[PDB]
């Protein structure tokens, strides 16, 4: 019989029988995950690269994906294939809205969510003050490394080997070694309080609530580029979530600008190849070339119409 | 940060899926998937290290010679309400050893659904005395359900690669 692996954020995987081979759907793959209803309704398949992801549709044969990448790749992007080769991963539906996923209660679409959620913020994604990161290191340190000890933890526990798995790789240079006294204080206050609970995924749960007020989370990032008013290229990822759109600088994640649904606008180049978007009160307009352009206006009105 | 490959086999429905769920994910897996191959990574402390754990969950039936090329330390798990699976056991541990070329490979024997006691089949004499001929192996009776000797099935295999 025919089988695929469906990798997570975290790098492991599970592997489903393809009962009709390449034929098989998204659906059909979904299906032979083990989630429930309750826990398949949050997620769905993705194929990713190294420097490309899309989420699939459960109508989509994602090994004809794989099969078609190269093209996919010329299509989309200005990469060469020969260091891209997909993968097929289970992750959050860019569609899903926030007011649904803050309901969940289920444990395992939980820790799928989290570690998706860790997964963009250790790789810089999640723009956010020292305040957030700092509150966010600590609850790694207790869903990771457990209950705080004095003993284990007061000296020299947080370097930069320690440090690396609770803070964005963009601040663990020259941000995160002066923040090691505030986490410290925050994990020991999180295990000596007994008013939050110790629990795996009512701290998970924690740590979403906290990720949810930060403008790219859940976003779907694509790969532009724009021009500055005497023009340099600037490379950008253009992230569109449930929220709105956010410009990061490729080279440091910084946030360029975010822009909420019903504060902008936008429209498709005529050459398919490039977006303009404008925006209210700011009175700014700003044009992002990308071959992605189709995708990213046909995502934006969506994510728009979904907003009542 | 050490890496460490370990590798849960046994015979179909012992619980070697639902071992391994409870220790990565703290979740009891009812429902009765026979599993193709699954992978799970963890982040745990033996002995004041940070360890990798990346835990391979195998098939009952089954690509099994290349597990054990590959994998660093084996938990050979049994359900104490299946007599057959016992008996499955001592041709893993024979063919582990075979392919590694040596006696001298960190495992673990596990006699899982210890909640099961009026369901018993294999009592827990029988299960230390396998472990005593296995070269003084290791033994536990586990439950995934009760989160009994879940955790120290895991930590146990990677004191025995450390050493
Ligand atoms: N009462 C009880 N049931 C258990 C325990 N461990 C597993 N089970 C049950 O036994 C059944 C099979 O468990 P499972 O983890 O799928 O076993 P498996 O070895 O992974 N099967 P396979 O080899 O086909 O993948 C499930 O219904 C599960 O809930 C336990 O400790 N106690
Ligand atoms: C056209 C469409 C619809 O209808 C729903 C969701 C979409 C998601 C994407 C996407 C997510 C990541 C990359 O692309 C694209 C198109 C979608
Ligand atoms: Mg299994």
């Amino acid at each position: 019989y025919e089988k695929v692996r469906i990798y997570r954020m975290d790098g492991s995987y599970r592997s489903v029988e393809l009962k009709h081979g390449n034929n098989t759907t998204v659906q059909q793959i979904m299906e032979g995950m083990r989630l429930s209803q309750e826990t398949q309704q949050y997620f769905t398949i993705w194929i990713c690269s190294e420097n490309l992801s899309l989420q699939l549709k459960p109508y989509h044969k994602p090994l004809q994906h794989v099969r078609d990448w190269p093209e996919i790749l010329a299509e989309l992007t200005n990469l060469d294939p020969q260091r891209e080769t997909p993968q097929l991963f289970l992750r959050r539906d860019v569609r899903l809205p926030l007011e649904v996923e803050k309901q969940i209660e289920d444990p395992l679409a939980i820790l799928i969510l989290f570690d998706e959620a860790r997964y963009n913020l250790l790789k810089g994604f999640y723009t956010a003050p020292d305040a957030k990161l700092i509150t966010l290191a600590s609850l790694l340190l207790q869903i990771v490394y457990g209950n705080y000890e004095s003993k284990k933890h007061k000296q020299g526990f947080l370097n930069e080997e320690n440090l690396k798995s609770i803070v964005p790789v963009t601040k663990l240079k020259s941000k995160a070694p002066h923040w090691t006294n505030r986490i410290l204080h925050e994990y020991k206050n999180l295990s000596t309080s007994e008013g939050v609970s110790k629990e795996m995924h009512h701290l998970q749960r924690m740590f979403l609530q906290n990720c949810w007020e930060i403008p790219t989370y859940g976003a779907a990032f694509f790969t532009g580029q724009i021009f500055t008013k005497n023009h340099k290229v600037i490379p950008v990822y253009v992230g569109v979530n449930i929220k709105g759109l956010h410009l990061l600088n490729m080279e440091t994640k910084a946030l360029l600008i975010s822009l909420k649904y019903g504060c902008f606008m936008w429209q498709l180049g005529d050459t398919d190849t490039c977006f303009q978007i404008h925006s209210m009160e700011n009175k700014m307009s700003f044009i992002v070339h990308t071959k992605q352009a189709g995708l990213v206006v046909k995502l934006l009105m969506k994510l728009n119409g979904q907003l009542m | 940060m050490r890496e460490y490959k370990l590798v849960v086999l046994g015979s179909g429905g012992v619980g070697k899926s639902a071992l391994t769920v409870q220790f990565v994910q703290g979740i009891f897996v009812e429902k009765y998937d026979p599993t193709i191959e699954d992978s799970y990574r963890k982040q745990v402390e033996v002995d004041a290290q940070q360890c990798m754990l990346e835990i391979l969950d195998t098939a009952g039936t089954q690509m099994r010679d290349l597990y054990m090329k590959n994998g660093q330390g084996f938990a050979l798990v049994y359900s104490i309400t299946a007599q057959s699976t016992f008996n499955d056991l001592q041709d893993l541990r024979e063919q582990i050893l075979r392919v590694k070329d040596t006696d001298d490979v960190p495992m673990i024997l596990v006699g899982n659904k210890c909640d099961l006691e009026d369901e018993r089949v294999v009592g827990k004499e029988q299960g230390q005395n396998l472990a005593r001929q296995w070269n003084n192996c290791a033994f536990l009776e586990s439950s995934a359900k009760s989160k009994i000797n879940v955790n120290e099935i895991f930590y146990d295999l990677v004191r025995q690669i450390n050493r």
